[PDB]
């Protein structure tokens, strides 16, 4: 059924596994028409499909073309969402294909389950956790290649860069909620918090900077505080 | 006008026959229903005194035979039987007739409202729901599961309603998915009219059998189908005009008909505010909207 914080662990057993946040397939600005009403305008947006336990990221750029001419965007970019995640599963060998996809918005369930009807066996469940996968777009090498595209496109990235060889799955996805949900909150600040010292670089092949293991406890640390500190800002404690 | 001869009544029930009903004490010289309108199906129904428990009761067609009901002491309950003796049949429903032993169906002259709520009802697409080829009137009680509850646990036993399930192969095109979960016309006029029902009759004719046994006997699995069968119509955009109106004249008789104290167990509120307010035919049932809307307001 639903995964939330009791069966927290079981996203990193050795049961493949993908979440699938759809809050960054339809974007728009909002903006007056010359005679004084309102539009929309598309921007590029992405599919973001994670395995949790491997950080292997399948980020699916879903151009503005894909809206041309159609009605009920807001509806449509749920279908074509399922329709992306079900093309995948099917693009994958079978001994790679996900056991579970968790969704982490629930409107997402029926359009899924429907596009997998072909696989009884993959189990589409929602989650209780409010996760900041809505915050990829502040990962400025994933923003980047989405603005950039011309043309629809699948870029495949580890969004552990190479945590994995130090730290264990719990503990990475761990660290990357924690600077998701800092970048969710106040951007501006997590990326001063992440930039600010000249001398730690983002390696050519990563998404995030070459911190040590001493380092990171301190980012950890500064992005805690920033949330809490947000938090205060935010209800007047 | 046909007559179903009771052999006795040696416990305590109440019968029904179609719409109406009444109480028969232990053993009271009650010897069977008398008057019964040719031309329709109908269903002589029984509930015990000493344990409602198990409504039961037998669909049946008089032009199809001559049927008597008796009670089984072994069995527990009141069985229908078919009499191939003719000069036997005619000459026990002659004597209890003679001593004024039998009950008169009590149509009102006026009173459309049984043939309104089986007008598509045959027998012989009963007896293919109900399979117990031996005999020409077919058994329903209040516990028989269907086909489809089963595959989610007697065969025999079992209700074998057309299956519909929104989220299935059968009701989406590969290639359609959005545009067929969200407009179900493919299925019902493809998949269900054309292919398994052959027609608009045929269809109807289950949605009612499909209600009179949730209805009469309670039969939780007929209520799930009766209100698939609606939702499969009302969340299609694309529906012959004869077809709505027909369900809107079904249906403003099926609501007509419901007992009011059994509307919180036998009416889905999620269907029937969708079907009437949010689906594609929310517009086209101006008969039910308006009963409902008098009679059951609570459940919108
Ligand atoms: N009709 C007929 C045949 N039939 C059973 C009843 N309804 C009977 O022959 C008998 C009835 C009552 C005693 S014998």
């Amino acid at each position: 059924g639903a995964m939330n914080s009791s069966n927290y662990a079981e996203l990193f057993n050795n049961d493949i596994k993908l979440f699938v946040d759809d809050t960054n397939v339809y974007r728009v600005t909002v903006h007056k028409t010359f005679e004084g009403n309102v539009a929309t305008k598309a921007i590029n947006g992405c599919i973001f499909t994670l395995n949790p336990k491997t950080g292997h990221l399948f980020l699916k750029i879903i151009h503005t073309s894909v809206w041309a001419g159609q009605k009920r965007l807001s509806q449509l970019a749920k279908w074509k969402t399922a329709e992306e995640v079900s093309a995948l599963v099917r693009s994958l060998p079978k001994e790679e294909q996900p056991k579970q996809i968790i969704v982490t918005r629930k409107a997402m369930l029926d359009p899924l389950e429907v596009h997998m009807l072909d696989f009884p066996n993959i189990a589409i469940r929602p989650t209780e956790l409010r996760l900041p996968f809505s915050a990829a777009m502040s990962i400025d090498k994933l923003s980047d290649v989405v603005m950039k595209a011309t043309e629809p496109q699948m870029v495949l990235f580890n969004i552990y860069d190479d945590w994995l060889d130090r730290i264990s799955s719990y503990t990475a996805f761990s660290r990357l909620t924690l600077l998701l949900r800092a970048l969710k909150t106040n951007e501006e600040s997590a990326k001063m918090i992440l930039l600010s010292d000249p001398t730690i670089t983002i390696k050519s092949y990563h998404l995030w900077p070459s911190f040590t293991d001493e380092q990171w406890i301190t980012i950890e640390s500064q992005m805690r505080d920033l949330i809490l500190t947000e938090y205060g800002r935010k209800y007047n404690v | 006008m046909n007559t179903v001869p009771f052999t006795s009544a040696p416990i305590e029930v109440t019968i029904g026959i179609d719409q109406y009903s009444f109480n028969v004490k232990e053993n009271q010289p009650f010897h069977g229903i008398k008057d019964i309108p040719i031309g329709h199906v109908h269903v002589i129904h029984f509930q015990h005194a000493d344990n409602s428990s198990m409504r039961y009761g037998y669909w049946f067609d008089c032009r199809m035979g001559n049927f008597y009901i008796q009670y089984d002491p072994k069995d527990g309950l009141y069985k229908m039987m078919e009499e191939r003796d003719g000069a036997k049949f005619e000459n026990i429903v002659h004597n209890f007739k003679e001593r004024q032993m039998m009950v008169s169906y009590p149509k009102i002259d006026e009173d459309d409202t049984w043939y309104n709520l089986t007008e598509f009802v045959q027998m012989d697409k009963i007896r293919k729901i109900v399979r117990k080829d031996e005999n020409q009137f077919s058994y329903v009680d209040s516990s028989m599961t269907t086909v489809q509850e089963n595959e989610l646990s007697d065969p025999a036993h079992s209700l074998n309603y057309t299956v519909i399930n929104f989220k299935s192969r059968e009701a989406i095109r590969p290639g359609h998915e959005m545009e067929d979960f969200l407009d179900k016309s493919y299925y019902l006029n493809t998949v269900m009219l054309q292919g398994i029902f052959k027609n608009s009759s045929n269809y109807f004719g289950e949605l009612q059998f499909a209600f009179l046994n949730a209805m009469f006997f309670g039969n939780y699995g007929s209520s799930l189908q009766w209100h698939a069968m609606i939702e499969l119509i009302c969340s299609s955009a694309t529906v012959p005009k004869h077809m709505l109106d027909k369900l809107d004249e079904i249906l403003y008789y099926q609501i007509k008909t419901l007992p009011e104290q059994y509307s919180d167990i036998l009416l889905n509120e999620r269907v029937w505010n969708i079907c009437l307010y949010s689906s594609f035919q929310k517009n086209s049932l101006h008969n039910t909207e308006k009963i409902m809307e008098n009679k059951y307001p609570e459940l919108l």
